[PDB]
């Protein structure tokens, strides 16, 4: 029931603090590994628990302040693999120059826990499609690991270039060049946009002034719903490749979005009255997407509702029957259903020193829809503006990177958009 | 005699662990399999469901069946870890995840030699071995998986034996899965081959009577399979003490099923009634049957009354007059003559044990062969359709290695089924 | 009658070490030789394996062999060094090191003298000799090479005596020597041809048991060791106090030796179960035959469905019914009638002892002559091929004096005896 | 069960101080002797065991700085064998002008030794390949104990002549001239390459700097678990011979390496869990090989496993079992199986002021293979290359050393090469 967490570039870094953080929380564990869970943690005599994580950054940078801060003494060295030149932004350096010179490195020291892992369901990889140490070096990572482990589930969890806004102008190259790695390797993938994120600290925690590190909290707390929750035993205990049973219907469609629908503020916690049919009933709403995408706009394929804290099997039927009666969101029509549960028995996590105020349950939403195809749409058009005029290609070919596995890139990615069409279309 | 009882699945498993629970204090043991009953003929059939090791330790003559550590550990964990014996945990690699072809055809398949021996050695144990009993889901994955897999099995070793199942039916508004009709379908196919009776449960319909008559405010599935360990108890308790009239297994398949193939029965249970309600009941044999034929009271979503009835067992607890039981029975085909199926002349087989329940002072429950069961699996079949024709989530199987012509002949067989009973349907 | 004991190597001085632990507790007998036991027969038959020494010290009537003094001086310095007889302690030059020519027929030839008055001082502070058993191992060179050239040296004084043998065989998976076969092939050519009956177990075997029955999480030589132990104790227990069916060495050898040559043993025993489990235990005699005909309880590494039970020997140990005994016995004929030789019409040899070991209600032991054990033979063989087609390692008996002829012969040898054991099964 | 020791030149004295230091260390023996093990300490009546060492080198230096330095108590001054003029890295004078000189007064203080010994083993001796005193001088030596002894174990701890970088330009010829003398005389053989340690001393030590202290310190620990732990009574003694009857299939072929797979810093003594697998799976990675040889390019011919602390018998056979169901590392096809065990129960042995870190159980393993036998090939090359100019053949020749001897030394070279060939090949 054990698992492997692997981190890239800095994104994947600075992720993975929040979610390694959240993990000591709820098992009570220390900066330096000590307890006063083995699932994340390997057993130590000491008592001193160390994570299961594979730390990757071709430049130091951000593991290097991960040496110096705080779980310093949490993680082991071993695991926090850094390289000397940074990929920068390119996807064909990560790929290959640049990412190849560790990635043997890398191997080895996942077999090594995957030795030391006896039943290992999978892995959570968290990365970027901006960076190429995240894009272009978790492509090469995947396609590597995916041969070593074919029996393995492979988790992606994947920082979605925002269709708003961005920080690198490169980022659609990165972006559809991972896609056709995903989609070939992985077994699901999330997508999640930060500015969604950032909206959301505005509206639902009240947040004039957002950034990574609330941010990056929000998405530790739903992967923290997903798996760690499963591990704490609660009515049911819906396995991850269990919800691959449900939420996958076809050999694609590896795309569901992760909503989290108690985000509340410290002042909200006190007036607002939360149940389990108010906050399922938030998670349908265009709001708390974690993504910019309105669902209204496309069909559900599937839907997994996970929830922890104070909850009752009775109360979250009801609540769906309410869903399905307001028929406002529509289903695929040869989807008689698309309800799953997943229930915990122990509560939320709260971060001292977070916002999200502490609540006495919580739900997540797991949800294939072919809503979410549209974004694509969004990124082609980018990539094709800038393939036109092969703006900064000589970057990738400079690297090597064939001009016509950009078109390729493409036609993957156009494929699985078609796909999500005849989904919705055909009954 | 004696009877095994096998559970598979989490919830073939809590359910069961409730069941243990409820004959453990029925048979007056205690949570370290000691004796401390004030009956003599709490001893008289003990051995039926206990083997009587050193120290006079009454031990479930059960299998635990998962693939799923965890709840196994939950069961060793729970009051019933001192009764159960150690070597009847069965599990090992992880669950199947709602995947049949992991939990019948792949998975499950390599550890059901690990089941069989403990199987031999409960048989062994025993002086005469009158039939199983099966504890699962039917979409669940591993329960409906290795439910029907073992069920293969046990027959080829045991096929002049009687092979009893409690199964819990994909409820229509009660979900969890969305593979749920390809679990269940895949299932019966092979259910019904191999079995002799089983029983047709739905969450939903507990749903509906754990409030409707037990007015729950947070009816929890503890609650709900507290509802189906009491008719499970009641199927078999005829075999456990005294009566005025006996009743079996055989006894009731004798006058339960009319036409081999359709053993598919709908349960349910005697007083039904809230704590605060109960002060005003008459607790007589008529209060007894208005509750035991009524619709509402029925553990299967579907309602008898759309159907007719094959053919009924009513099944008594306690001290009461023959006559006054055989009244009743004849008032009510009297009244639904419409209901009850005119090909059989008294449509009701009817059992009288001496013993109610302990704190009631007259119990019963009820086993129906009703026609109307046929729509539940119309229901079902029509999900699967859906699904099938777009080969949604087939995949899911044909990586297990299964093939779309099962699929087929599995569905093509559930019509069968269901035409069946609307051929003995006006 | 009295029965000599020697241990040559570390293997069989460790096993020996725990052996005379068991007995001399079950002769209540103390780390000074002072008898403080409960009963009388304790002392009926104490003879058998003690000499009584002024001031009533029972002295094991055992000899010591090893040539690797350390192993020796950890016999003396453990518990039993107030025990055995310092005469008894046999050892010089250093070890062979895994190496049979020097075990056999060099250095440790130069000390067959030094073991041989012992032998004769220990023949004659007898009444009666009955025989020898040896404990060694089969591959470790200097217990396997001492433990042949003993044997052919002993016979040659009492040819007329029994010859037994308890030998760990060279286990498939759990190995230490390279040379195990070319230790073994020669040890087991000069075996046969000078043994009455020999024991063959396996170390993986016992790895196996010592966790499928008894669960234990650190499995070490002490406890694989108390497994041969237990078994050792029940070969000869029949002689060492009163019971409903005697049983002996002689006896057994004249029922479970049909072929003069076919004298190889799988041994067993009775109640196999964990401290947590043992209370779920019935102690029946129904339930330690199960065991007791459990494959996955053998001691041998092979597993006897793959063969055939040209005679079996059942001893069994405390009060019980024989009416019982004899019911069982017949029951196992009938349900495995393909596993027994039909050439036989009673398979199974039993005998019954009145007591059973201290602590235990009811116990048994299981000698078994199989034909299945052809299997480990001949994988033996095939490891000794693969390496002697090479002449690996050869030069290391070359350098001894040993030539290719002797090699060639034992193999050839080897093959009769595994064709043997295939003759006789169909 | 006793044996001598024999240090020559600078690197066998410095490695022996290593070696004398760490059993020093074990047995609680003080710099004069004291205690407050017989095997190789000297029973002394006053309490001062001695070392049954002997120590040589032509230029008394490195013996001098052993004479003032600390253990001169420790030592015997009648063990401590100078000379006047050193060999100075020529094999011919150390094999004769220079060296036969004392060969003298150096078997008869072996003599002095062994007739002191009564249960006598055999020989440990140091050396280099580079310098002619432990070259040369050692050449001449193992002929004469050869013949006084020819039923004694000769063990040879060899510093390998590094395929990569070195500190003598004359070394090949050293080192080819001493092969035809060791594969005749010795009985096993140990090969270390320098530059392989400074290499584990960086990866697993996490050391940038690197010196013959620390160097030293980690072969003189292999040795101690080779030997010594056999004399502290464990579970598996395998006696000297019996490693040779196991390990060693023919007349030759004498050449096991000898890898040590607890090295481990101080700071990873804490974060890391080791345990038997780990450490068992670790020793057949291609990195603590010491010595510049990947085994994955050969055949396991043979391989002892030698444990230390607290190790079980059912865990190592589960550690070796899933090596043979690895299958990556290949084993002579004619070979059934090649692994033997050793178990002790004392500990690993710890060096203050060292920098391998204490822990509770340590695996040591002594391995033959043909993989090994390609580093001669690399020599081979150096040899014919400089020989073909004759360069420095005149340092040689101004000895007397036969021309013909260069030739006759590189056949039986490649006599070697050739039968680890055939080893691999034939089945
Ligand atoms: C003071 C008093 O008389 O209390 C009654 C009581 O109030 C009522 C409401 C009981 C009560 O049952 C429930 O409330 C209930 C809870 C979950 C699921 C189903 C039912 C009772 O809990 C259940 C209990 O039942 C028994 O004792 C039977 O022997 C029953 N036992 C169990 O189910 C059982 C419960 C816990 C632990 C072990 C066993 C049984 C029935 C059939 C076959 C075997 C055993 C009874 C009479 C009562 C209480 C205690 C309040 C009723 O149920 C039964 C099964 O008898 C509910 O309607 C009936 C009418 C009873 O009068
Ligand atoms: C409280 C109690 O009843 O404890 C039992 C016990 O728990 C069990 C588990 C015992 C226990 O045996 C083992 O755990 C065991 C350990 C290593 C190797 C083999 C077995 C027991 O240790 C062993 C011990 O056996 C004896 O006393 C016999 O006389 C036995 N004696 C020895 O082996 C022996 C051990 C230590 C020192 C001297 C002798 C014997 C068997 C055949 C022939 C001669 C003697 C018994 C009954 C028990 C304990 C003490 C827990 C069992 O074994 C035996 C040989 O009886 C294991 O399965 C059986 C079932 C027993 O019930
Ligand atoms: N959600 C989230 N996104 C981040 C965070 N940090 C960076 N990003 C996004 O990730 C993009 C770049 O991803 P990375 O792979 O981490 O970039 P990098 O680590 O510098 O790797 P290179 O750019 O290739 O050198 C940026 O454009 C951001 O949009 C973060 O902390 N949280
Ligand atoms: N492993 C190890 N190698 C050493 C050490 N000291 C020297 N060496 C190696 O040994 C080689 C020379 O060996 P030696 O025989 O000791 O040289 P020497 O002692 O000066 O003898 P001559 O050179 O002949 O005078 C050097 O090139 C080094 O590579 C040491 O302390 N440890
Ligand atoms: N009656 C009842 N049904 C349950 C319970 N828990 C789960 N179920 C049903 O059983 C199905 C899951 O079966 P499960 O035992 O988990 O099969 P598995 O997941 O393959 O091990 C769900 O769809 C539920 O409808 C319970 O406590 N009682
Ligand atoms: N059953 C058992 N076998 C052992 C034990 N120790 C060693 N052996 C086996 O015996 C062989 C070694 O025999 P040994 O007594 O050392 O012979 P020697 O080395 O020539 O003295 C090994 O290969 C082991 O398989 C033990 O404690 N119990
Ligand atoms: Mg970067
Ligand atoms: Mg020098």
């Amino acid at each position: 029931r054990e698992c492997i967490s692997i981190h890239v570039g800095q994104a994947g870094v600075q992720i993975g603090n929040a979610c390694w953080e959240l993990y000591c929380l709820e098992h009570g564990i220390q900066p330096d590994g000590q307890m006063p869970f083995n699932t994340f943690f390997s057993e130590t005599g000491a008592g001193k628990h160390v994570p299961r994580a594979v730390f990757v950054d071709l430049e130091p940078t951000v593991i290097d302040e991960v040496r110096t801060g705080t779980y310093r003494q949490l993680f082991h060295p071993e695991q926090l693999i850094t390289g000397k030149e940074d990929a920068a932004n390119n996807y064909a350096r990560g790929h290959y120059t640049i990412g190849k010179e560790i990635i043997d490195l890398v191997l080895d020291r996942i077999r090594k826990l995957a030795d030391q892992c006896t039943g290992l369901q999978g892995f959570s990889v968290f990365h970027s499609f901006g960076g190429g140490t995240g894009s272009g070096f978790t492509s090469l990572l995947m396609e590597r690991l995916s041969v070593d482990y074919g029996k393995k589930s492979k988790l992606e969890f994947s920082i979605y270039p925002a269709p708003q806004v961005s920080t690198a102008v490169v980022e659609p190259y990165n972006s559809i060049l991972t896609t056709h790695t995903t989609l070939e390797h992985s077994d699901c993938a999330f997508m999640v946009d930060n500015e969604a994120i950032y909206d959301i600290c505005r509206r639902n925690l009240d947040i004039e002034r957002p950034t990574y590190t609330n941010l990056n909290r929000l998405i530790g707390q739903i992967v923290s719903s997903i798996t760690a929750s499963l591990r704490f035993d609660g009515a049911l205990n819906v396995d991850l490749t269990e919800f691959q049973t449900n939420l996958v219907p076809y050999p694609r469609g590896h795309f569901p979005l992760a909503t989290y629908a108690p985000v509340i503020s410290a002042e909200k916690a006190y007036h607002e009255q939360l149940s389990v049919a108010e906050i399922t009933n938030a998670c349908f709403e265009p709001a708390n997407q974690m993504v910019k995408c309105d669902p209204r706009h496309g069909k559900y394929m599937a839907c997994c509702l996970l929830y922890r804290g104070d909850v009752v099997p009775k109360d979250v039927n009801a609540a769906i029957a309410t869903i399905k009666t307001k028929r406002t969101i529509q289903f695929v029509d040869w989807c008689p259903t698309g309800f799953k549960v997943g229930i915990n028995y122990e509560p939320p996590t709260v971060v001292p020193g977070g916002d999200l105020a502490k609540v006495q349950r919580a739900v997540c939403m797991l949800s294939n829809t072919t809503a979410i195809a549209e974004a694509w749409a969004r990124l082609d058009h980018k990539f094709d503006l800038m393939y036109a005029k092969r703006a900064f290609v000589h970057w990738y070919v400079g690297e090597g990177m064939e001009e016509g596995e950009f078109s390729e890139a493409r036609e993957d990615m156009a494929a699985l958009e078609k796909d999500y069409e005849e989904v919705g279309v055909d009954s | 005699r004696e009877i095994v009882h096998i559970q598979a699945g989490q919830c073939g498993n809590q359910i069961g662990a409730k069941f243990w629970e409820v004959i453990s204090d029925e048979h007056g043991i205690d949570p370290t399999g000691s004796y401390h009953g004030d009956s003599d003929l709490q001893l008289e059939r003990i051995n039926v469901y206990y083997n009587e090791a050193a120290g006079n330790k009454y031990v479930p003559r059960a299998i635990l069946v998962d693939l799923e550590p965890g709840t196994m550990d939950s069961v060793r964990s729970g009051p019933f870890g001192q009764i159960f014996r150690p070597d009847n945990f069965v599990f090992g690699q992880s669950g199947a995840g709602n995947n049949w072809a992991k939990g019948h055809y792949t998975e499950g398949a390599e550890l059901v030699d690990s089941v069989l021996d403990v199987v031999r050695k409960e048989s062994e144990s025993c002086d005469c071995l009158q039939g199983f009993q099966l504890t699962h889901s039917l979409g669940g994955g591993t329960g409906s998986g290795m439910g029907t897999l073992l069920i293969s099995k046990i027959r080829e070793e045991y096929p002049d034996r009687i092979m009893n199942t409690f199964s819990v039916v994909p409820s229509p508004k009660v979900s969890d899965t969305v593979v749920e009709p390809y679990n269940a379908t895949l299932s019966v196919h092979q259910l019904v081959e191999n079995t002799d009776e089983t029983y047709c449960i739905d969450n939903e319909a507990l749903y509906d009577i754990c409030f409707r008559t037990l007015k729950l405010t947070t009816p929890t599935y503890g609650d709900l399979n507290h509802l189906v360990s009491a008719t499970m108890s009641g199927v078999t308790t005829c075999l456990r003490f005294p009566g005025q009239l006996n009743a079996d297994l055989r006894k009731l398949a004798v006058n339960m099923v009319p036409f081999p193939r359709l053993h598919f029965f709908m349960p349910g249970f005697a007083p039904l009634t809230s704590r605060g309600s109960q002060q005003y009941r008459a607790l007589t044999v008529p209060e007894l049957t208005q509750q035991m034929f009524d619709a509402k009271n029925m553990m299967a979503a579907c309602d008898p009354r759309h159907g007719r009835y094959l053919t009924v067992a009513a099944v008594f607890r306690g001290r009461m007059s023959m006559k006054e039981v055989d009244e009743q029975m004849l008032n009510v085909q009297n009244k639904n003559s419409s209901y009850f199926v005119e090909w059989i002349p008294n449509n009701v087989k009817t059992a009288v044990c001496d013993i109610p329940p302990r704190g009631l002072k007259m119990s019963a429950t009820f086993i129906g062969n009703s026609t109307a069961i046929q729509e539940l699996f119309k229901r079902i079949s029509e999900q699967f359709t859906a699904m099938f024709r777009r080969k949604a989530f087939l995949h899911w199987y044909t990586g297990e290695g299964m093939d779309e012509m099962e699929f087929t002949e599995a569905e093509s067989n559930m019509n069968d089924l269901v035409s069946e009973y609307q051929q003995y349907q006006d």
